[PDB]
């Protein structure tokens, strides 16, 4: 036992040099039980197999030495050893997967793998990736396929899915080279719970499912990007990827509320990102090179965002909104003589949807419009008056309950008169993809229960 | 390596001698009707595929009616390839053919 | 007769002067046939380096025989002959049943390419009682194992002692004794002796 | 077929030859020894036919590459043989050069110059050359006359030859035409028939025996006359510097005339020049080893309820059985003393032997064809070989490959229609739910395939599949409202990968009122009859509707005729 | 794992390698990881790490 | 039109065998749906309305343990006009191992129907 | 499309030396990386390769019995029926290959 | 009206892979069993084979060995 | 029938050049006749 059997893994050994190895195969099936079982090797006994073979590992390098290796990497709950056998077995690990830099592929299988427990009880995996994906730098290619491989699935447990994502974002905190692609997985993965609870506004389940990990993602990264990591740090790279996957995977999907609300989150930090994010929504709904449909949707983006966004100001708000002004009165130049023309009214649903945001932005900021002076902010009489009185009609064609809120609202303040044209819609008496396109809002009240105690810091309500 | 490159000389000298240069092209200056349905087959395969259109759509679906649309304007980015029975052949361009 | 002698390493490495380290980094022109989405019809260079030069950047391949680290001057070889190298429309050949073009390639490979005999100097980062480990160049793996460890050198706790007395740190020289090439990553199997 | 897999490598040119006996002995994994195929379990035993590295069997897995038995290719292994044996396909080319070698000189009983003619003749019309061939004939003027007429001969082929390269006249792997290929029928017509009219030995004189045959491969050599024994003794001084015949002694000589014959033969085998330089040799006549095809291609033919026993798995047992008296006797002389045997116990195994030796090559005649091997059980329409299923009209190449059955197709009955038009058909709501089309998702369409994805596999219009960016199909057959409108938000989400960046998802849509059909009526007679209508979806009913203006072409009238139709 | 749209089908090493010397290296690697700056980014980075051990910085 | 199966589990039995299988509902979970069309002795209700999926006998195994069933193989939708009980006309065996149904299949003049 | 494409259509793998469909197999892998496709027919014994400068080490592989074998690994796959690959199977009983020319070379 | 099974081959399931969406199997979440189809055969010596499952063969009838002799008894 | 065009093609050694339309059914290619008699590339700029 003490020296016993010292001499016979000694033995053992021994008879690996002459071809033989079946003391090795019996003691091999002694490692390899479960931690369950009492017929295992106790803690003791693992303490002398594993000195006598990091003394020297120059001799197991043989093709009949390949079910020891894979007998101890196979460790049932290896992890939850006692602290004196723990710190020999880690201590085998930094020196098998370093002589021999052949075996740090399968034992990686495993550290990602066991990624399914909570963090509390990982401790020691994400130690030891932090030192092999620095010291096996080559290796920071292939674990990224080992990412994505063991990530639980959208109809497997709640106990899996947000062990398994914040074990992940313990792995973001360290491994910036890596970066993209685990915002590229939850942010595929939370979209693929998403949609199914759009269409329920299995309910019980899959609503308590997401929010878990729509939690964990938005209390990580308000941590993640702060004040001390704008100017300083990394903090403008965390809002990129994740300002860039905004507009590759949130804008192509289609009839989604849960997801843009990390998006109504990130960028409450500061006053520059609002800048940034009104800059991200401003160049996408008017270059010319997309379909409509993407400057279409990100309109009803841009309306229901300033709307709902708790910090702003007239040198921003009402700037973007002089020369939204400006933007409809150059539309109402060269196209109010294309208007009588051999064509219909759809070549100007970019400009209803545009115009849709004003009576969105007028419904939820009117008293912010109002200066010092008393005067309205640039010529509303002269606007909201002149484009209804044209042959464009922006009340038939826009929305029909968020815009008949605004004749309300205009005539509170009697800016504009509306309501002849609405008795001349009764007297006078493709586009179903579009039509319920705009009455989809994305900010709007969320049906969850913690995100929305989360979002009481930036997110207002109706009143 | 050299037995590579020693066997690339053979094969670009051969195309090299197979093709009938441009001026001397004494096939005919028509589209064959075997040679258009290609046009429209390998064309709708490429806009079905995510190809750069180089018309507008006009609300079309169908990734047959827009090849057959970009064809009336001659703007279909191929070249046709015709075959002689020795080996030899003529580049003619979809853009120099009269279609009919 | 019948020889397969056509795997031998035909360039042997030379050794750096003035130093007493090897040169392992070439330059091999490769001609490849590629595939081409037909989604990139309008940057083929572009299209081809994003779907089959890029996945070859820092890992193995055997046919140039070491470590690709980057590549320079992509040509497309036209598919007219009778064209010149200053067009720029060249052509390529459409398969029949699928819209995916098919074409050809040259381009310069920069290999790092070890072999068996060569006088390689790297770091040390772990000294353990079995072996050395060591990274060569910052990026790849290697070992000394206590095997090719000379009889007259003495472990402490902890760090490697020479000979004379004094502890062994940092750049280690040694030879090459195998290249291990099995799994996912580059393994360089060195000797002291 | 998916047009998002394309394939790089294409097939050009498929050259013939013989598997030889060094060739399946690498390229084999398990040799087959074991006459049983099963143990006493229901398992398969370890060297018998239905071995697991044969193929993945049951629910195991295949012990060469470990796949299961929907993921492996199969594999080929291969029965030993003691005695060679006859190729009952290679028969009676072996038994021309049998009845064409003169057993004592080693050469062919005809000339020394008349056989170096023909392969003059037979290398130039390799290349093309049906001229120079010809003027072969023109060359003509004891020891050293013959040796000139042999040296002018290879210089006009050689002198031929260059020239023709000079230009494209030819080239170095030769031409080959329908023309060319006449000339050959004609010369190996003249040259197998010139070495079947010989009797004396006209290079030293001597005269050969007999050979004679049966159709079971039975060939008995007849000894020698008096007469030409005579001449035989006499001309024991110049070269001086009916008993059934078995196989190996057989083989012996010709190794030994394939050894000197090579200047003629290699190009009576060899109708284009012969780049490998690969000699010929006898032993391409002879079956040394068997390669039992794959466990998938031998499974057991169902029939009912009931699972009966593969029937080549019957004619390759009885080869290993019989395999097994002869290793048996092989053994049995060599384990007795060749001593104490006597001249009867020597003569006694002789004829167990000679019994055995038929028997193991009556089997090889039976495992390949059936009219070639013996008259069994008094007819009893006999298990059909390996021939016997590459044959006439309802074998491989008139039924399996020429002429094939096909998915998404469908038939019924016609009925009549004068309210669609000349090029339309009437699609009933049938068909129109269980045809599908892989349309692929792009912007254009994103509108329709959102509709027809949220329709669902029962409401036309709709769809039943989707197809992912990975090929993981997706089906909607079981899936309800709220779970097909969670995919068809769905469609156009990217997937991120490095590899499936350029691909897109495949929605399985129904059939249109868009889409073209083929329609066809059998008997086909003329090309007019199989067009291409354009769908014209109507409701209820059931057969399918055409206009009066195609029975003319189908040669239709409506009192049960029943039209196929193509996607 | 590796189909025909992100693999070729043959490379052929047309020439005989030529050993480039070390100050032509860093020429490349300079010229390089300028020119590549998605999945590229864990590949450039390791190669930032061979450039800086080149010149010599620990 | 119609039409008679006959239900059989006599055959396989290597001539000498115990019982194996029988009629009848077993004492373990079944799914509850396949009392909705079949009596309580594994023999369906005589006028009920088949389709492909309907069982038409529920016998239940021993060396198995499970209560297997029977399932209607044709598309077409039948009912069942008679279920008969046929005995042996050896001795004993009398687990009632022979059943015959006859399904009624209804015919109306569609389009496409011969005259 | 009626009798290729709709039938069977099996992209198979061929060798680019012998030029043979039936011979190949994915070889069972060493220590865990990813598997490769090997051909049996152009392959050596490994202890043969010793007997005949050292032997590299990508081009190793081992069936499921543990042999070792050097060579074999240059492959494609083409697009061919799957009744070909019968009629290569049938055509070998009767001692007869079909070595195929698969380009591009 | 399922069958039970393997999980999935991929990562995206649990589930009992119920019977045939016709020509392949399928889970119950959705995914099509990539790839295997199912065979038939449409047209001596008789063995001891019980081909039931998708026209593949299965194995003789010795069940679970002393539980048909534990219960006979 | 097939066996005796098998058997003379098989003793000559002929390479099957693959140029019949009932050939390349065989192998599996297209056909040359029609449509398949010609070949479709492409014109990418730079
Ligand atoms: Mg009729
Ligand atoms: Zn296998
Ligand atoms: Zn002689
Ligand atoms: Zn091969
Ligand atoms: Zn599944």
């Amino acid at each position: 036992s003490a020296a016993m059997y010292s001499r016979f893994v000694k033995s053992a050994l021994d008879d690996l040099d002459k071809n033989d190895s079946t003391q090795i195969g019996i003691i091999a099936n002694q490692v390899a039980l479960p931690s369950k079982n009492p017929e295992r090797i106790n803690d003791k006994n693992l303490n002398i197999l594993l000195d006598i073979l990091s003394s020297n590992i120059n001799r197991i390098e043989s093709s009949r030495g390949t079910f020891l290796i894979q007998s101890i990497i196979n460790f049932e709950k290896w992890w939850e050893l006692p602290p004196h056998t723990l710190s020999k077995y880690i201590y085998f690990i930094k020196i098998l997967c370093s002589s021999i830099p052949k075996w740090w592929q399968d034992v990686s299988m495993i550290l990602v793998s066991c990624f399914i427990l909570p963090i509390k009880q990982t401790v020691c995996h994400h130690d030891m990736l932090k030192y092999f994906l620095r010291m096996i730098p080559s290796s920071m290619g292939f674990i990224d396929t080992y990412l994505a491989k063991f990530f639980p699935n959208k109809n497997d447990t709640r106990r899996k899915l947000v062990n398994y994502t914040s074990n992940l974002l313990k792995l973001r905190g360290y491994c910036s080279e890596l970066g993209f692609q685990i915002w590229s997985l939850l942010i595929e993965k939370i979209i693929s719970i998403d949609v199914e609870l759009q269409n329920e506004l299995g309910i019980k389940e899959l609503s308590t499912k997401l929010d878990s990990i729509l939690t964990l993602v938005s209390t990580h990264v308000e941590e993640q990007v702060t004040p001390e990591s704008l100017e300083s740090g990394e903090g403008v790279g965390v809002f990129n990827t994740l300002t860039t996957l905004f507009k590759t995977h949130v804008l192509p999907t289609y009839y989604t509320r849960s997801i843009q609300y990390i998006m109504f989150h990130v960028s409450q930090q500061q006053l520059e990102l609002m800048d940034s994010f009104l800059v991200t929504l401003i160049d996408i709904s008017f270059a010319v090179n997309e379909a409509a449909e993407k400057k279409i949707k990100s309109l009803q983006y841009l309306g229901s965002y300033i709307a709902r966004a708790k910090k702003l100001s007239r040198t921003q708000i009402i700037f973007v909104a002089s020369y939204l002004t400006s933007w409809l009165n150059r539309y109402v130049i060269e196209r109010e003589e294309e208007v009588d023309q051999r064509g219909g009214m759809e070549r100007f649903k970019h400009f209803y949807a545009a115009f849709q945001a004003l009576c969105y932005i007028f419904c939820f900021r009117h008293n912010i419009f109002r200066d010092t002076d008393g005067n309205w902010e640039c010529e509303l009489d002269k606007f909201f008056q002149r484009m209804v009185i044209s042959k464009f009609n922006p009340l038939k064609f826009c929305n029909e309950n968020v815009m008949l809120m605004f004749a309300r609202i205009a005539q509170q303040e009697s800016v504009a008169y509306c309501f002849s044209i609405i008795e001349n819609n009764n007297n006078e008496r493709t586009r179903q993809q579009f039509i319920d396109l705009q009455s989809y809002f994305p900010y709007d009240p969320l049906f969850l229960k913690n995100y929305k105690i989360l979002m009481k810091e930036y997110y207002i309500e109706w009143s | 390596p050299e037995d590579f490159q020693q066997h690339e000389q053979i094969r670009r000298k051969t195309l090299k001698e197979k093709a009938i240069p441009k001026d001397q092209r004494a096939t005919t200056p028509y589209m064959t009707k075997y040679e258009r349905a290609r046009i429209l087959g390998t064309r709708a395969l490429q806009i079905s595929m995510n190809a750069p259109v180089f018309v507008d759509l006009e609300g079309e679906t169908d990734p047959l009616r827009i090849a057959m649309k970009e064809l009336a304007e001659k703007k279909i980015p191929l070249v046709i390839r015709r075959y002689l029975p020795d080996g030899s052949f003529e580049d003619w361009s979809v853009e120099e053919l009269i279609v009919d | 007769a019948r020889f397969i002698k056509k795997h031998k390493k035909q360039v042997t490495n030379p050794i750096d002067e003035k130093n007493g380290t090897s040169n392992c980094i070439v330059r091999v022109p490769i001609a490849l046939y590629v595939s081409l989405a037909p989604m990139y019809l309008e940057n083929p260079l572009q299209g081809v380096m994003k779907q089959h030069l890029n996945p070859l950047v820092m890992k193995y391949n055997n046919k140039v025989g070491g470590v690709v680290l980057g590549y320079e001057g992509l040509k497309i070889l036209d598919a007219d002959p009778l064209s010149k190298e200053d067009t720029s429309e060249k052509l390529i050949k459409i398969t029949p049943d699928t819209p995916f073009g098919f074409t050809w390639c040259h381009v310069n490979l920069y290999v790092w390419q070890p072999q068996v005999g060569d006088v390689l100097e790297g770091y040390i980062f772990i000294q353990s009682a079995s072996h050395i480990g060591l990274l060569i160049h910052d990026a790849f793996n290697a070992s000394i194992k206590k095997n090719n460890i000379p009889v007259d050198w003495t472990f402490v706790h902890g760090h490697w002692v020479d000979s004379n007395g004094e502890p062994i740190d940092g750049k280690l020289r040694f030879t090459v004794r195998n290249v291990h090439t099995t799994g996912r990553v580059v393994s360089v199997d060195g000797t002291l002796i | 077929m998916d047009i998002s897999k394309p394939v790089g490598s294409e097939i050009t040119s498929v050259d013939f030859g013989i598997l030889t006996a060094k060739e399946i002995r690498n390229l084999s994994a398990k040799q087959i020894t074991n006459p049983t195929v099963l143990d006493n379990l229901g398992h398969p035993v370890s060297g018998g036919l239905y071995d697991l590295a044969l193929g993945a069997f049951l629910r195991n897995l295949c012990s060469t590459c470990g796949l299961d038995e929907k993921f492996c290719p199969g594999h080929q292994g291969h029965i030993e043989l003691p005695v060679p044996c006859y190729n009952p396909l290679f028969f009676n080319q072996l038994y021309i050069y049998l009845r064409a070698s003169c057993l004592f000189c080693h050469h062919f009983r005809l000339k020394s110059v008349e056989v170096h003619r023909y392969a003059c003749k037979l290398r130039l019309l390799q290349y093309g050359l049906i001229d120079e061939s010809y003027k072969l004939d023109e060359i003509t003027l004891s020891s050293t006359l013959l040796n000139e007429l042999k040296s002018k001969r290879s210089e006009y082929v050689d002198m031929a030859i260059a020239k023709a390269l000079s230009d494209g006249r030819t080239t170095e792997r030769g031409s080959f035409t329908a023309t060319v290929n006449d000339e050959r029928k004609k010369l190996v017509h003249e040259f197998h028939k010139k070495l079947l009219s010989r009797g004396k030995c006209d290079n030293c004189g001597m005269f050969s025996p007999k050979f004679r045959k049966d159709g079971f491969t039975k060939i008995f050599e007849t000894a020698l006359n008096e007469k030409q024994i005579t001449n035989n003794r006499v001309k024991g001084f110049i070269r001086q510097d009916s008993t059934y015949i078995l196989s190996t002694e057989v083989k012996n000589i010709l190794d030994t005339v394939f050894r000197k014959e090579q200047c003629v033969l290699q190009y009576v085998f060899h109708s284009r020049p012969n780049l490998s330089r690969k000699l010929v040799k006898a032993d391409s006549f002879f079956m040394d080893v068997l390669v039992v095809p794959p466990t998938r291609f031998r499974l057991p033919s169902k029939l009912g309820e009931e699972v009966h026993e593969n029937s080549q798995n019957q004619l390759l047992s009885k080869v290993l059985t019989t395999s097994l008296l002869i290793r048996d006797l092989n053994d049995d002389l060599s384990k007795l003393q060749k001593d104490k045997v006597s001249l009867e116990d020597r003569r006694v195994i002789f004829s167990r032997l000679m019994n055995a030796f038929v028997t193991i090559q009556n089997d090889v005649n039976a495992f390949i064809d059936s009219t070639k091997a013996q008259g069994r059980t008094s007819g009893k329409v006999p298990i059909p070989g390996v021939k016997q299923a590459l044959e006439k009209k309802e074998g491989l190449f008139r039924k399996h490959m020429m002429g094939k059955r096909v998915n998404y197709a469908a038939r019924s009955v016609i009925s009549p229609d004068p309210n669609i038009e000349t090029n339309e058909i009437g699609v009933p709501p049938v068909f129109a739910v269980k045809l599908t089309y892989p349309e692929p998702v792009t912007a254009y369409n994103i509108a329709e395939l959102r509709q027809a994805v949220i329709n669902g596999p029962d409401k036309w219009p709709g769809a039943t599949q989707i197809q992912n960016e990975d090929g993981s199909l997706v089906s909607l057959i079981g899936m309800s409202v709220e779970q097909r409108k969670a995919l068809a938000n769905q469609l156009l989400t990217p997937s991120s990968n490095v590899s499936t960046h350029t691909l897109n998802k495949k929605v399985y849509r129904h059939i249109k009122n868009r889409d073209v059909v083929l329609m066809n009526r059998q008997p086909t007679l003329h090309k007019a009859s199989m067009m291409g209508h354009k769908v014209r979806v109507l409701p209820n009913e059931k057969t399918l509707r055409l206009h009066y203006a195609n029975t003319g072409a189908y040669n239709a009238d409506f009192d049960g005729d029943e039209m196929n139709m193509h996607f | 794992t590796a189909t025909t749209l992100n693999t070729p089908v043959v490379i052929h090493a047309t020439q005989l390698p030529q050993h480039v010397s070390t100050d032509e290296v860093l020429q490349f690697l300079e010229s390089f990881i300028d020119e590549k700056e998605t999945n590229l980014s864990s590949s450039i980075s390791q190669l930032k790490r061979i450039q800086r051990d080149f010149k010599g910085l620990p | 039109m119609y039409k008679t199966e006959k239900v059989d589990l006599a055959l396989n039995r290597n001539r000498g065998d115990p019982i194996t299988q029988h009629f009848g509902f077993g004492n373990d979970e079944w799914p509850k749906e396949w009392l909705e069309k079949l009596d309580e002795d594994g023999l369906p209700y005589i006028g009920t309305y088949v389709e492909e999926g309907d069982p038409i006998c529920a016998y239940f195994d021993d060396t198995l343990n499970k209560t297997k069933i029977k399932t209607y193989h044709s598309s077409e939708p039948a009912y069942i006009e008679e279920v008969n009980l046929i005995g042996d006309e050896s001795n004993k065996f009398q687990e009632l191992q022979t059943v015959s149904i006859k399904y009624r299949i209804r015919r109306t003049p569609q389009i496409g129907d011969k005259f | 499309d009626r009798l290729l494409n709709s039938s069977d259509y099996t992209q198979a793998s061929v060798c680019r030396e012998c030029g043979s469909i039936l011979t190949t197999q994915q070889s069972v892998p060493r220590i865990g990386s990813i598997s490769t496709v090997c051909c049996r027919r152009c392959s050596m014994r490994f202890e043969d390769a010793k007997k005949l400068i050292f032997i590299d080490d990508s081009q190793i592989w081992e069936d499921g019995q543990g042999n070792k074998f050097v060579g074999g690994n240059e492959t494609t796959t083409v697009a061919i029926p799957f009744v070909l690959k019968y009629l290569d199977s049938e055509l070998s009983a009767m001692g007869i290959r079909l070595r195929y020319n698969v380009e591009p070379k | 009206t399922f069958i039970r099974g393997p999980i999935c081959g991929t990562d995206n399931c649990p589930s009992r892979l119920w019977r045939i969406i016709d020509g392949r199997r399928t889970c119950q979440y959705g995914h099509v069993m990539e790839g295997d189809v199912e065979f038939n055969d449409d047209e001596t010596r008789r063995l001891n084979l019980t081909t039931n499952a998708t026209g593949s063969f299965q194995s003789s009838q010795l069940t679970n060995s002393q539980l048909l002799q534990q219960q006979q008894r | 029938t097939t066996c005796q065009f098998l058997t003379k093609a098989v003793l000559d050694n002929e390479r099957e050049q693959l140029d019949s339309p009932s050939a390349r059914i065989v192998v599996g290619k297209l056909n040359n006749v029609g449509t398949g008699s010609f070949d479709v590339l492409a014109k990418v700029p730079n």
